[PDB]
């Protein structure tokens, strides 16, 4: 344990990397070909979706645990001092309690629609019927105001439909053109399959990449590295004329509502539980007895009524 | 439990006596009183001269 | 966020209280309403092409006119707000007047 | 000094752009895989069992009551339940690779990505040589092969129905049912060509890779001769994955197993040099030493 | 949920000073509202479809 | 807008995470025990349920 | 590169809430002690409410 | 003419005791053409 | 469900012995329900945790016994299946928020 | 019939839900005893019955 | 309580990847689901009810209690009905 | 009672909180049903 050392004796540090604040999570992906250009050389969204896996991910999960209620104080205590000792593990939820404030009171009440041409509204109308729109949108607000950013996917149905869902942030990005104009090249979504009997070894992900022109499927695992197969039945046209994923930020900087305090609420939990701990380990109050005398440890149970 | 126990010295003619052993806390203070009050003299004052 | 423990209440108009007290609140949700306005304008240019591509609508439409309105969750008091429309001349039917008080 | 031709080590690991002939490895053509992964066999088998420590418990019935028949007005008796415990503890798998930085810029920039999957590979091989046949420094005291040494359920012979019959049959023989059969690729040729002289009809279906009805898996492993099939209730054999492989890369720590031309440790800063890491924590557990049998060759 | 130890009452309507203090607790209804006529929705199609 | 007061946040940080190492680090009380003495180990865990 | 853009980085990271405080590692112990190394992000609130 | 590089050997594997070193090992690619 | 006496009743189902397996796609349709319950008298007492498991579809019920002891082997109950005349899955799910947490 | 008895400690602190688990398993154990009566004529049976004997 | 509300295989969204044909040929992984249900999701909706009840960690935790002359003053405070039942 | 050895029972069919060895079953964590009931 000679510093140094400490990689190649795996005892270097554990879970100490930092995460919200790290330069390569929360950045913009660019690409400087055009749709084609990156479309030829599949390889290249392999990087990034490893570059998201390992930097972006983590964050967002760490946001999301902290909205579940799940506190660094929660899951870091299980290393506590489990002797005969009280477990005093606590957690505030104060992240909850924001989001659901300043999300309601952004999207608690539904946005309206007016325009001059009457056939055009009611298109807008009956889409917005169909896919339930009010409830749609504050699920928007409410990833917006956990994790700073989120992503609509749109569809045109088996049965003929145009359909809207969420795409969660945890697995989905976009790939944006590097011009000042940022159009987006390209989207992607992949999603761990597992069985819910065992655990998996590869991890495997099944990966949907979204063009201007259609959606290319593929097959992966952690451990192959990524090397994008395609899935059989690949490719899938869509009659848009552009990349059908949507993202919306809650700021410039796509920065969470509670991110920034985060520390604070850590400090809360330890506090909290550091009363915890003196409520649960010191008596309240003892009768103390000095000098040299004979206590019978039979007489001493007539403490409580004796006079 | 924070247990002391003392140093007991043996004199050469067999005597036996005991350390004095002490623990408490200990905090830093200053004179918040008359450090609040000099620090409000000063805005107040660049206050009352600007209007 | 209103720091519930030291908090205080005047009169009854809790609306106007909650727009003082919600004032740095609101600062923010109004960029955030910017950048989501952002977001459904290409939603519609999205939804104007797949039926201008099913032909479900004239080809001669466009979708950028329309105007999306915002309106905060602030608490409401129908009893003022019904004096207050109706002074100043306005008009309700008998069947929807009803409808209002349960 | 100023001397620039490059570092030679031992052991002669580090991947180097330049050889120390002079030749420059440039405009390289990246290597193809003629192979398939190979998934651990353990894991298409064993039951799992999430473990969230290095450590499991486990705990059973043992003994049940008894009861009596007892006349009108007779005592009744006493009788007493038992339970039994049992434990299992994890091991940690693990590789370093080590890369110069000219290798990784100019060479081949893809090839951390490349080795994860044959660094995966080797692990899961390692995993099943060691629970299954006890090879490769087994870190557990518990294997297959070690539990059929210490019950001695072993048969002698030929592939036979006969020897294949008696080999389910010895787990039986302790109310335990076979799962599975364990072999290698290369007796497929012995249980193509055996058949039931009444009912002709063969006990290996070459097209499903049945043998009597039951699944077969083929180990790679060169240690299973040809002669030799493994059976058991699979069931029994839990596994457990406290933390799956994790990859770290290095920029500044130090490796002390590969020494530089003069002996000294390789430093990756001052060297400039990047290294990987893969680590995985893995645990086995035979839940019944006797649910296991083996046929050998003679 | 109001806390009653921490608690004082202005005048007489009792109505606006309750849309005041469980302001909070409407924020999240509101979404309840939204998942649970998502529910209702299907419970009709189900109705229309048996009828 | 803030450019002239970074000074004034960097303080307030350091004093807060020098509060919460005072919290962190410091033991909020101890049952102090004084004089030559013979205290059980096993009987010490006693501490929180003894009269 | 030289002069100007320092200064507008490190405004930009106090606007982010990444003040010295987070990044001065320099001086914390690397012991068994709590870091508690805190931001509050006052940057951010005044921009946002001025603007 | 056409050229192929393919993996030849797969890098090893180690038991490792809890803060015992991690040894190295190495993969090596063979050359063939037509 | 269509009732015996042919009316559309509509009943709820306990949190602790319902669950529902969806579709994988985006579109997460419901594709079967399943209700289990220990079945017991206030008498005896079993080893073999004995449960009885009714399987909804989109085209009916199917009934099944089975105990945690044999490993859940699921044997169909004596007249298995039961047609309804409902053309989707009939059990529904509500959620608290996003998260389904209380 | 059968008696089983139980130290409270272990109750209180070792397995507290010892005695509703346990039940079935007595359950068993009459079981078999009847069954082994009555087909082996084995375990003192005390008819003078048995298929054994038939 | 920790261990059983925040498992992260506790409150999981069952999928399945086949049709409604392939489920009920092979109806054995409605057995995988069901004991998956039994062993993780469970557990969680009884405590959650357990709290509902009143019979909090508190009461039924007497694994470290004393009794020999003292009382037992074990208490339980009903905040989970006060809340579930004012919001809903 | 006051006996820190554990009583012994003839015959031993008393269930024990304490093992003659004196290991303590605190914390114990129940057992399981390695077989199925006969019956």
């Amino acid at each position: 344990m000679l510093k140094v050392n400490e990689f190649e004796t795996d005892t270097d540090l554990r879970g100490n990397i930092n995460y919200l604040f790290n330069d390569e999570a929360n950045v913009v992906y660019t690409y400087d070909g055009t749709e084609s250009d990156l479309l030829q050389n599949v390889n290249e969204v392999s990087k990034y979706i490893e570059h998201h896996m390992d930097y972006q991910r983590p964050r967002l999960k760490v946001l999301s645990d902290y909205y579940e209620g799940k506190t660094k104080n929660l899951v870091e205590l299980t290393r506590r001092k489990e002797e005969y000792m009280a477990d005093n593990r606590v957690a505030h939820d104060y992240a909850s309690y924001i989001s659901d404030f300043i999300n309601g009171y952004f999207l608690g009440n539904p946005i309206q629609y007016q325009d001059d041409d009457k056939d055009v509204l009611e298109a807008i109308e009956a889409f917005n019927d169909l896919n339930d729109v009010e409830s749609h949108n504050r699920s928007l607000g409410l990833d917006l105001s956990i994790y700073g950013k989120a992503y609509e996917l749109m569809i045109r149905n088996q049965d003929d439909e145009t359909r809207l869902y969420k795409s969660d942030a945890m697995s989905t990005f976009i790939i944006y053109d590097n011009t000042v104009e940022r159009n987006s090249i390209a989207g992607v979504r992949y999603l761990r399959t597992k069985p819910i009997d065992k655990t998996d070894e590869d991890e495997v992900f099944t990966v949907d990449l979204f063009t201007s022109h259609g959606v290319y499927r593929y097959l992966t695992n952690r451990t192959n590295g990524l090397k994008l197969t395609p899935r059989e039945n690949s490719f899938e046209s869509h009659s848009f004329e552009r990349m059908p994923i949507t993202e919306f930020s809650n700021n410039e900087r796509r920065k969470g509502d509670y991110e920034k305090v985060i520390t604070l609420i850590d400090l809360y939990d330890n506090a909290e539980s550091d009363t915890a701990n003196y409520m649960s380990d010191l008596n309240d109050a003892m009768l103390l007895i000095k000098g040299n005398l004979n206590l019978d440890p039979v007489e001493v149970r007539k403490q409580k009524e004796a006079n | 439990v924070l247990f002391l126990e003392p140093t007991v010295y043996v004199d050469a003619e067999g005597r036996e006596t005991e350390g004095s052993v002490d623990g408490g806390y200990i905090y830093k203070q200053y004179d918040v009183q008359g450090t609040e009050a000099y620090k409000d003299r000063l805005n107040s004052d660049i206050h009352m001269f600007t209007n | 966020t209103p720091n519930m423990k030291d908090d205080n209440f005047s009169g009854t108009q809790s609306g106007e209280a909650m727009k003082y007290k919600l004032f740095g609140l609101e600062q923010r949700t109004k960029t955030k309403e910017g950048l989501f306005t952002k977001g459904l304008r290409r939603r519609a240019k999205l939804l104007e092409t797949i039926l201008k591509n099913t032909r479900s609508i004239d080809a001669n439409k466009d979708f950028n006119t329309v105007r999306y309105v915002y309106n905060r969750n602030l608490p409401k008091s129908l009893i003022e707000e019904l004096k207050a429309y109706i002074d100043s001349g306005g008009k309700i039917s008998q069947t929807t007047l009803m409808s209002l008080f349960s | 000094s100023n001397n620039v031709k490059p570092q030679v080590f031992n052991p002669d690991n580090v991947m180097m752009h330049e050889k120390k002939d002079g030749t420059l490895m440039n405009e390289f053509t990246t290597p193809i895989l003629q192979e398939v992964m190979e998934n651990s066999k353990i894991m298409q088998l064993g039951k799992y069992e999430p473990m969230e420590g290095t450590e499991k418990k486990f705990t059973f019935w043992a003994d049940k009551p008894g009861a009596y028949w007892v006349g009108e007005g007779q005592k009744i008796e006493t009788s007493k339940a038992t339970w039994v415990n049992a434990t299992m503890r994890a091991f940690k798998l693990g590789v370093i690779l080590p890369v110069t930085k000219e290798f990784l810029n100019y060479t081949y920039s893809q090839f951390f990505e490349e080795m994860k999957p044959m660094i995966a590979e080797a692990f899961y091989k390692k995993f099943d040589e060691a629970g299954i046949l006890n090879q490769g420094n087994n870190p557990f005291g518990k294997s297959i092969a070690q539990s059929i040494e210490k019950t001695n359920k072993v048969i002698k012979g030929d592939f036979t129905q006969d020897n294949i019959i008696d080999l389910e049959a010895l787990l039986e023989d302790d109310e335990l049912e076979a799962n599975a059969f364990i072999s290698k690729t290369q007796n497929r040729s012995l249980l193509r060509k055996i058949v039931d002289p009444e009912t002709k009809e063969r006990i290996y279906d070459r097209n499903s890779d049945s043998l009597d009805g039951l699944p077969v898996v083929n180990l790679k492993s060169s240690n299973l001769k040809r002669g030799e099939l493994i059976t058991g209730d699979f069931d029994k054999l839990i596994y457990g994955i406290p933390q799956l492989i994790e990859y770290k890369i290095d920029e500044t720590a130090q490796l002390s197993t590969v020494k530089n031309e003069d002996g000294t440790p390789v430093n990756l800063f001052e060297q400039d040099m990047v290294a990987l890491r893969a680590t995985m924590h893995v645990a086995l557990h035979i839940a019944d030493d006797k649910a296991f049998a083996k046929l050998v060759p003679a």
